[PDB]
């Protein structure tokens, strides 16, 4: 019983460290200028005047 | 298209000697193996005449099926007589299946030289089934081939009963042409040899190992000489072949073990391959220079001429194996095949009419 | 000068398994390095690791698969474990051309230098992993870089053709005494039928390769469409070789789990000889099959049929196999040890990741997914999740005996579950972004693509700390190694039945089914002076 | 190097198995030039001796204690696979008898006994 | 069309082809979603029952009926599938009258389009190269790295065969939604057809693996009616 | 009204790299005889440009203008 | 003595306590050579690998 | 000598330097080189 | 094993090599020919006498190998009857490998025969390029070989009568007509017109015919070390395995030649 504990709380400090060290190569990124919502909603204009994605849906807006 | 037709003849020829040879892993015993032989010499010219009435397609897959019925009837028989019948309907399908299939073959493909290529390559099915698991597979994969030749055949494109343009000479015309005869037994007595061959082996002497290298010689020299008897002249060809099937022959008696006999079995397979794929074109072509088209009855008389050997063989060959013995049987047979390969020179040029 | 003669100049047989291992864990190391370095660019849209340069990617990803297809994998699978374990099963004292071996393994380590030595001196050759002719010529690629690594793929060859014979010699007459070939070990088989493929395909790669070293550097034109030739032959010349490849690959593995599902659950495998019979069919249909890599090239209508046919019918064999295992766990007993864990990892995953091999084999439905990440999400699952776990299965069953060193179970368990969690991110994505369409082979993508980039590049993270508790469980087994097998009774072989009583059991302790664990564990130098007896 | 052989009750080693000369002019047979372990096994074939036996397991009579089926060895341990008394029953089970303990076979059930030569 | 952020499945369709892939693909998932709870069904049953139990079957390992039901089962599946597949191969293509011919070559790093036909009597076809905008000159909203220059313009309800080579080495000509996938290698045409049943734009992009500016080499195709297709293409 | 080359059965499968050269020969063969101004030798020149790249043509061209071209365009 | 020194030279390499390669009185002729020229091939290939990394060029 | 630690190419006890120095630095060259041909071949090609 | 003193001698009929150190250096020949070769030919080295030392390091190495090879087995003599069996298995599978080359490059030939390009008019042997006439030095070619497979059979079936004076000149004689074949096939070479570079035909036919020189230099080799250890009576009446391993590699490139006479010499349309 008191092995699966340590199993559980081993693979838990596991998937922290992962998460630490991901999260420092997440700030300091290039970011281009095609990724503004001021510039994926002038995108959506121009794909609803040419229609596009009639069935499901067109949405570039993702921040 | 055009060469789904020949993956159907190579599916066809692969399971016809599958089959036939094939019967032990999955006096009585003589006539029982020679059932199906003769049972298909005897209904191979009607389905000539049946091809000019109702056309190429519908023969071919009603062999398939009736050889399909006959299997699985033959799988749960135990009484003689219902075995006798099974084997009997057996034979029935697959004389129909390779004869139409044949025919079709040389009626597509028009031009001289792509005959050649395209029957040497599907004269290769007739060792597959003697090398040939589970075999379930293999099995699946001939349902899905026919099952796409099903498909374009009747599905895509309605077929009508639709009757030939022309109409064909008859067999006893046919028969009366000296060519088409003497064509007819190069292979018969090229195939008689290693057909008399098979029951006398256990009696002079591992059992596969034995008939492997003639399996592995037949693919290469069938698919090589098919392309290249254009150029040599396929006369020529049939004359050499004929001459090494005799030596090959003759060279067994000396031989005195069976690891000795490795080397002629190459030496008689692909001679053999060497006289078929030459030689079964030609026909074909002699009904271009000298009849009307109908390519039916001729290769009718050409499976004729190939399944005399077996049925003819292993029950002659048993009486004179206990008469005179293995090495004077397999003299006379040599020295017959090299007789006979002066006489093939007369085909380098037919009479045109 | 004892050193020399022993671990240099060697003719033991076990004696080079080590070495084989030493060499193939440097080898899977550098991959992984390098696909870490792949990973961490493709994670956010835009240029980040690599500044502008789009070669040193290509580069990357050529030596990321030449480096775990050829130099981890293989010396794993035939090294390790083929060479120490074969002559145990099958009951004999050494190999039969042992110099053979030697070479065998002495020709890696030139041919690990050539390909370091091809990413220094040039731009480097980034040709991908199947070195295509018209742009591996001499107007994109002007170097000695595709010509150093395409001698690396000569050595290999040979090592393999000299392993394959002396595996194939040995097996056929150097058994024990009552042994005929049908009483043999399901990894002997495995083995052999391995050792067959690689004597039937690696001439033609070999040829196709000597032809397009002809063709770059003494003006030859086999592949050149100005002189007469056709690219596409080569493709022929290189596919042929390539998938028997992918199951030399993965039948060594089959085996190995056999044993341990013949093991932990104290069972007989259901059907033996339906097992050999089933790896024969499957190594069989691999030769027939080679053109579904290429369906978009403009070939015929009526040969995509045929290998749309001949493809499928190889799921008949392997369910087989699947469902064998499945009957063989039915009914016994399971105890669930750190090679079981990996047992039941593989009967789950390899199905998932081979039923995505079904729907990749219709030619109508190839024109949707060829040069995709669906490819790559679909052999990911195999290779990654098949072969890989395979190995650690062996290993942490085998280790013991070859070593005499256990180890502990807790940190293995960590590794195993890190693994399993950190792969599962990484490759399953990869079949969204297939299906809305991304192609394979670019370092920046469009804008659409982002956010299951990010999501797979954190599945790496989790791979790769894996890795290194993996480098901490090798180094606790060699110190203080003698005093972790009381910890856990995982060290046991197989466990107390139901009436067998503990003191009856000490004194009958090993019951088994091969030779293997009933041997001194070191495996003596001659492990047999008198003969084997088998009924 | 010494002595040579002439049957093999005369072998007490390799220092007995070098053998007479041939004759310059002549093609040599093979018991005039052969020295180590070949001219053993020809030294056993010319009167009827196997010298490197293939005859499997005893597979006629079970195992007692008292009665134990004796397995003959030239060392301390010899591996023993046992597969049944009508020869197929009993599946693979590998044993080594030892010349401090007999192995007993844990599903049908005979025991093996080592003999020291 | 144009690629989703966080997509799952595959982009709207604007070809009878495409919909045929879609429907073979969604008639496969079934037999293979079948197969994979049956699998992990047996499995959970495994370690849910049999997990550290006292009693051993060591004696059942034989089987002769069930051997028969894995073995076939699996073929009737085979076939089902195998039937519209063929099916699907050989029916939809061009069977009947293509009404356009539109070559477009594979240079290095760009890609070339030529209107074989409206020939005038001394060769005056109409020709034009597309590029990759770079993201410098970017306007206000533009996709990066899928916008071009110069587009494809073609009608609606008109059959228009693609004839595909290429000058320096193997592209792979691609537009996802139209369901056209065909190689480009430097000594041979090849050759697609696509019929487009509604108006808007077509984005896609190469393949094959070509050296450095692989990722940026765009295709776009708008699909205008017939009047704006004649009235633009007496501009060009 | 938009109107291109149909299916010509004798080239039925999806590499037309042999319709692009029979129809250039044909053509070629055509206007050696029977003049430059003649009627049906206007089918293949629509032919061969509707399916040929452009490249192509100019160096077939420049190749029969040096003398040296290999085909068969002497009948 | 005559041409059958085969029975001579089998009481020469069996009783030697050298290894095979180096047993006879005439192995130092191939072996000198060999080993002498080895280590130059091989130090020739690991200078020229290793100069051509920098950029020099002959 | 044959015994637990005899098969091994390297000696683990009874050593003068510690075996986790020869232990980590096999990882940290594994795990060093391919960064080092990076660098290489991007200070070869003008970027930093 | 129940003879008398059986425990002085080996229980087991299988060889146990001594410690040897050519895999080694073997493979760091291999490393200097395969960086040699790779440099020279783009630069980086300039003088043209490394590779020459590279292949020269080698051949000496494999016959390093072959002369311990020699001395294991008629001065030491360990060579069972089962061992002589794994020799002989061995060596049909290296001969079944190579084979398998030759299927490849026959393969290139029938992938550009039948289906000419459009660059090349579309004709075999292309205009401009005439071929090599064979009824001329390719008949002599195969008319030697076909005497040099009959004449080893008169020397296989002198040292089962033990004639020795009747295996040495049969070998003498193939010796000799295997070099007439190299010989004819270098002038043929110096006597051609075209090239390995003007063609996919002139690049095909001097590699499937350029193969089978390099497999004929061995069989000059193997004759010579066949004569060689005949003459110093090594070679008993009935343990002789260099002789067996010569024959079966001489035929099946007798069977080779007559393959590449029918398809690369005289089918050309
Ligand atoms: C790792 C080894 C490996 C394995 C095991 C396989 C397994 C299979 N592969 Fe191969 N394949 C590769 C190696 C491998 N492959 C590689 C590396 C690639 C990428 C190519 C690259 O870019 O170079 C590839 C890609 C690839 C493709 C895509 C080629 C392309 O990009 O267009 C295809 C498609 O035909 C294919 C075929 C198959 C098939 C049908 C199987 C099947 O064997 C899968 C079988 C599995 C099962 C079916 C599970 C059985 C379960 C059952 C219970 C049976 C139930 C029955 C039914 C499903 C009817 N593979
Ligand atoms: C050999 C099989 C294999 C393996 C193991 C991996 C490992 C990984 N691969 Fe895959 N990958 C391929 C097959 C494989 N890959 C191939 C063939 C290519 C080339 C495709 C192309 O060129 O077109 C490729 C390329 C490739 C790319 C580049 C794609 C491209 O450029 O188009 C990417 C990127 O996401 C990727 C993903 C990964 C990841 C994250 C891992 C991670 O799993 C890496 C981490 C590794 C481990 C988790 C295992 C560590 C192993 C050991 C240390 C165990 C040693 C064993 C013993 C002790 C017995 N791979
Ligand atoms: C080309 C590469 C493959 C060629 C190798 C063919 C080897 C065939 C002969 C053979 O199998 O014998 C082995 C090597 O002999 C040999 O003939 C040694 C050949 C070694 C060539 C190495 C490749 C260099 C390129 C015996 O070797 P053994 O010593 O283990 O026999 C120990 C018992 N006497
Ligand atoms: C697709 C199927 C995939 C199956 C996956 C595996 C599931 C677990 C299988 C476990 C093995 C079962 C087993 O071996 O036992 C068999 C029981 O038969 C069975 O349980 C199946 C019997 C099939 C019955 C079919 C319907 C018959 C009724 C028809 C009415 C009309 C025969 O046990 P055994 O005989 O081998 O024991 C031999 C004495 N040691
Ligand atoms: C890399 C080039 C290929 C490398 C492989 C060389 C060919 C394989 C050699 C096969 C030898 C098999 C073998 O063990 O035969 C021994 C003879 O060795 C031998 O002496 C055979 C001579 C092999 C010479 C190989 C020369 C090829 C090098 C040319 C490269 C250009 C037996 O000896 P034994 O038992 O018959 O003696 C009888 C005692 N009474
Ligand atoms: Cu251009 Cu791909
Ligand atoms: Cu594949
Ligand atoms: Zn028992």
């Amino acid at each position: 019983k008191e092995d699966k504990l340590y199993i559980f709380w081993g693979t838990v400090i596991g998937i922290v460290i992962s998460a630490t060290i991901f999260g420092a190569f997440r700030y300091n990124r290039n970011v281009p200028k095609t990724m503004n919502r001021e510039w994926q909603a002038a995108s959506d204009e121009y794909l609803k005047s040419k229609n596009a994605e009639p069935f499901t849906g067109y949405s570039q807006i993702q921040s | 298209s055009r060469k789904l037709i020949l993956f159907i003849v190579f599916l066809a020829l692969l399971l016809d000697n599958m089959l036939l040879t094939v019967v032990v892993p999955i006096v009585q015993v003589g006539l029982l193996f020679a059932s199906k032989a003769t049972v298909q010499l005897i209904t191979n010219p009607f389905i000539g005449l049946l091809t000019n009435r109702i056309g190429y397609p519908i023969p071919i897959f009603a062999g398939f099926c009736i050889m399909f019925v006959s299997t699985i009837m033959f799988a749960f028989s135990s009484s003689y007589a219902f075995l006798l019948i099974a084997r009997s309907l057996q034979g029935i399908g697959s004389s129909c299946s390779s004869v139409a299939g044949m025919g079709m073959l040389a009626s597509v493909y028009t031009d001289d030289e792509e005959r050649g290529n395209v029957m040497g390559i599907a004269l290769g099915g007739l060792a597959m089934g003697v090398l040939v698991g589970k075999t379930a597979p293999f099995l699946v994969l001939a349902a899905l081939v026919l099952l796409d030749g099903a498909i374009q055949l009747f599905v895509l494109q309605p077929s009508r009963v639709q009757p030939e343009s022309q109409k064909g000479t008859p067999l006893t015309t046919l028969l009366k042409d000296p060519y088409i005869l003497i064509a007819a037994g190069s292979i018969c007595f090229a195939n008689m040899g290693i057909a008399m061959l098979e029951p006398a082996l256990p009696i002079w002497m591992q059992l596969g190992v034995a008939f492997l290298p003639a399996s592995i010689s037949y693919l290469i020299g069938t698919n090589i000489f098919g392309i290249l008897a254009h150029k040599m002249g396929r006369w020529l060809c049939a004359l050499l072949g004929m001459i090494i099937v005799g030596v090959s022959i003759l060279c067994i008696p000396f031989a005195k073990n069976i690891y000795g006999l490795i080397a002629p079995n190459f030496g008689v397979g692909f001679a053999i391959g060497m006289v078929d794929s030459s030689m079964m074109p030609i026909m074909g072509y002699l009904v271009d220079l000298r009849h009307v088209s109908v390519y039916g009855s001729v290769y009718a008389i050409a499976d004729v001429a190939f399944c005399m050997g077996y049925a003819i063989g292993p029950s002659a060959g048993g009486a004179i194996a206990k008469a005179i013995g293995f090495p004077w049987l397999m003299t006379i047979i040599g020295i017959i095949d090299i007789l006979f390969a002066p006489l093939c020179f007369f085909l380098r040029s037919p009479p045109a009419k | 000068m004892n050193y020399i003669n022993r671990w240099l100049f060697s003719t033991n047989a076990k004696d080079i398994a080590v070495l084989y291992f030493i060499f193939a864990l440097f080898c899977g190391l550098l991959g992984s390095i390098m696909s870490l370095i792949l990973r961490l660019e493709l994670s956010a849209p835009g240029n980040q690791i690599l500044m502008g340069n789009h070669q040193l990617f290509n580069v990357v990803a050529t030596a990321h698969a030449v480096l775990m297809v050829f130099f981890l994998v293989m010396p794993a699978a035939i090294g390790f474990f083929g060479n120490y374990l074969l002559p145990l099963m099958i009951g004999a004292s050494d190999m039969s051309f042992a110099r053979l071996n030697n070479i065998s393994f002495w020709l890696l380590p030139p041919a690990l230098v050539s390909l370091l030595a091809s990413a220094l001196i040039e731009n480097g050759a980034g040709t991908g992993w199947t070195v295509y002719p018209p742009l591996a010529g001499v107007q994109s690629h002007s170097g000695p870089s595709v010509d150093l690594a395409i001698f690396a793929l000569h050595l290999t060859s040979i090592s393999s053709l000299l392993g394959a014979i002396n595996f194939i010699t040995t097996t056929l007459n150097m058994r024990t005494i009552g042994m005929t070939m049908s009483k043999l070990p399901l990894f002997v088989w495995a083995v052999v039928f391995t050792s067959i493929l690689l004597l039937l395909s690696l001439p033609v790669l070999s040829a196709g390769v000597t032809l397009l070293l002809l063709d770059r550097n003494f003006n030859t034109s086999f592949f050149e469409p100005a002189g007469g030739g056709d690219p596409i032959l080569y493709q022929h010349l290189f596919w042929f070789f390539g998938h028997p490849e992918v199951y030399i690959l993965i039948i060594p593995g089959f085996g190995i789990i056999s044993h341990i599902v013949s093991t932990y659950s104290k069972k007989p495998v259901f059907g033996a000889i339906g097992m050999v019979y089933a790896m024969g069919s499957i190594g069989f249909l691999g030769l027939l099959v080679w053109s579904h890599h290429m369906y978009t090239v403009g070939l015929d209508v009526d040969s995509r049929a045929y290998f749309t046919s001949a493809t499928m019918v190889i799921a008949v064999p392997t369910g087989i196999k699947i469902f064998s295992w499945l009957a063989t766990l039915y009914g016994g007993s399971i105890r669930y040890t750190t090679p079981m864990l990996y047992a039941f990892a593989f009967l789950f995953l390899f199905t998932v990741g081979g039923l995505s091999g079904v729907v990749l084999s219709n030619a109508s439905l190839d024109i949707a997914f060829h040069d995709t990440y669906y490819v790559i999400g679909h052999f990911h699952y195999v290779l990654s999740l098949g072969a890989v776990f395979s190995l650690f299965a062996g290993y942490y069953y085998w280790s013991p005996l070859i070593t005499g060193l256990y180890y502990n179970n807790n940190l293995a368990n960590i590794q195993f579950w890190l693994l399993f969690i950190g792969t599962n991110v990484t490759f399953f994505p990869m079949h969204f972004l297939g299906l809305n369409g991304m192609p394979r082979r670019i370092p920046d993508y469009p804008d659409a693509f982002a956010g299951w980039n990010a999501i797979s590049s954190f599945g790496s993270l989790i791979s790769i700390i894996s890795v290194i508790l993996f480098a901490y469980v090798i180094y606790d087994q060699l110190v203080n190694g003698l005093t972790n097998k009381q910890l856990s009774t995982n060290s046991l072989f197989k466990n107390p039945d139901f009436i067998e009583s503990n003191i009856i059991f000490n004194d009958n302790s090993i019951k088994s089914s091969s030779i293997d664990f009933l041997l001194t564990s070191p495996p003596l130098p001659h492990t047999f002076n008198t003969p084997a007896i088998q009924s | 190097q010494f002595k040579t052989a002439t049957s093999i009750a005369e072998v007490e080693g390799l220092e007995n198995l070098v053998g007479p000369g041939a004759k310059t002019g002549t093609v040599p047979t093979d018991l005039e030039q052969a020295t180590g372990l070949e001219r053993y096994e020809l030294l056993g074939k010319l009167e009827g001796i196997e010298v490197f036996d293939e005859t499997p397991l005893e597979a006629v009579r079970k195992g007692t204690m008292k009665d134990p089926i004796l397995i003959d060895s030239y060392d301390d341990y010899r591996y023993v696979g046992c597969t049944g008394v009508p020869a197929d029953s009993h599946n693979i089970e590998w044993l080594k008898p030892t010349t401090e303990k007999n192995a007993r076979c844990w599903e049908c059930g005979s025991v093996y006994k080592l003999n020291f030569l | 069309d144009v690629p989703t952020p966080w997509g799952i499945f595959f982009q709207d369709s604007a070809t009878p082809n495409m919909e045929g892939i879609i429907e073979l693909h969604n008639n496969i998932m079934f037999y293979l979603v079948l197969i994979l709870t049956f699998v992990s069904y047996i499995l959970y049953t495994i370690i849910y029952n049999y997990s550290n139990a006292t009693i051993v079957h060591k004696y059942m390992n034989h089987g002769q009926l069930i051997e028969i039901v894995w073995t076939t089962l699996p073929a009737v599946i085979l076939l089902i599938i195998a039937f519209p597949s063929f099916i699907l191969l050989y029916l939809c293509d061009e069977v009947i009258s293509p009404a356009m011919t539109i070559k477009a070559i594979g240079l290095q790093w760009y890609w070339k389009y030529e209107y074989s036909d409206f020939i005038n009597d001394d060769g005056e076809i109409v020709e034009f190269e597309s590029y990759v905008i770079p993201e410098e000159l970017l306007e206000d909203g533009q996709l990066r790295l899928l916008d071009v220059d110069a587009s494809v313009v073609v009608p609606v309800d008109t059959h228009i065969r693609f004839i595909v080579s290429s000058a320096d080495v193997i592209h792979d000509f691609c537009v996802p939604a139209l369901g056209v996938k065909v190689d480009a290698s430097p000594g041979r045409l090849n050759q697609t057809s696509a019929l487009i049943q509604r108006e808007g734009v077509y984005y896609g992009q190469c393949s094959e693996l070509c050296g450095v500016m692989h990722s940026a080499m765009p295709i776009k195709i708008e699909a205008v009616s017939l009047y704006e297709f004649i009235n633009w293409l007496d501009e060009q | 009204e938009l109107k291109t080359v149909g299916f010509d059965a004798r080239f039925p499968q999806q590499n037309q790299t042999k319709h692009c050269y029979q129809s250039y020969l044909d053509y070629h063969k055509c206007i050696t005889v029977k003049g430059e101004d003649f009627a049906p030798c206007k089918v293949f020149w629509k032919t061969y440009n509707s399916l040929c790249p452009s490249a192509w043509v100019e160096e077939w061209d420049e190749q029969r203008e040096k003398g040296i071209f290999p085909g068969n365009l002497k009948v | 003595t005559a041409t059958e020194k085969i029975i001579e030279l089998q009481k020469f390499y069996q009783s030697t306590n050298k290894p095979i390669y180096a047993a006879h009185p005439r192995s130092k002729y191939y072996l000198i050579p060999y080993f002498g020229l080895l280590g130059v091939s091989v130090a020739a290939t690991l200078f020229y690998t290793g100069r051509a990394c920098f950029g020099i060029k002959d | 000598d044959v015994g637990p630690y005899s098969n091994l190419p390297f000696k683990v006890k009874n050593r003068r330097v510690p075996y986790a120095v020869p232990h980590f630095l096999f990882f940290a060259i594994g795990m060093g080189i391919p960064f080092f041909a990076c660098y290489v071949q991007l200070k070869r090609s003008g970027s930093i | 094993m129940r003879i008398q003193n059986r425990e002085n001698l080996q229980l087991f009929p299988f060889h146990l090599v001594t410690n040897s150190p050519w895999p080694l250096t073997t493979s760091l020949a291999l490393m200097s020919l395969a960086l040699t070769l790779g440099l020279t030919m783009h630069g980086y080295i300039g003088n043209h006498l490394w590779l020459f030392l590279a292949i020269s390091l080698v051949l000496s190495s494999i016959f390093l190998w072959v002369r311990d090879v020699v001395i294991e087995g008629t001065y030491l003599g360990d060579h069972t009857i089962a061992v002589r069996k794994g020799l002989n298995i061995g060596f049909m599978l290296f001969v079944l490998s190579e084979i398998l080359i030759f299927a490849a490059l026959f393969w290139s030939y029938f992938h550009s025969a039948m289906g000419p390009t459009i660059e090349i008019g579309c004709q075999w042997p292309p205009v401009g390029i005439t071929s090599i006439k064979p009824t001329e030095l390719p008949l002599l070619n195969t008319i030697i070989l076909l005497a040099s497979g009959a004449t080893v059979t008169w020397a296989h079936h002198s040292i089962l009568y033990k004639d020795r004076q009747g295996t040495l000149v049969g070998l003498f004689i193939t010796t000799l007509l295997i070099i007439l074949f190299v010989g004819c096939q270098v002038l043929e070479y110096t006597w051609a017109t075209f090239t390995i570079a003007d063609s996919v035909f002139g690049s095909i036919f001097y590699a499937g015919t350029g193969l089978h020189f390099i497999h004929m230099v061995m069989l000059i080799v193997m004759l010579a070390i066949c004569y060689a250890r005949m003459y110093f009576y090594h070679f008993t009446s009935n343990h002789h395995l260099g002789l067996e391993t010569t024959i079966l590699y001489l035929h099946v490139l007798d069977i080779i030649w007559l393959f590449l006479y029918i398809v690369f010499y005289w089918w050309g349309c």
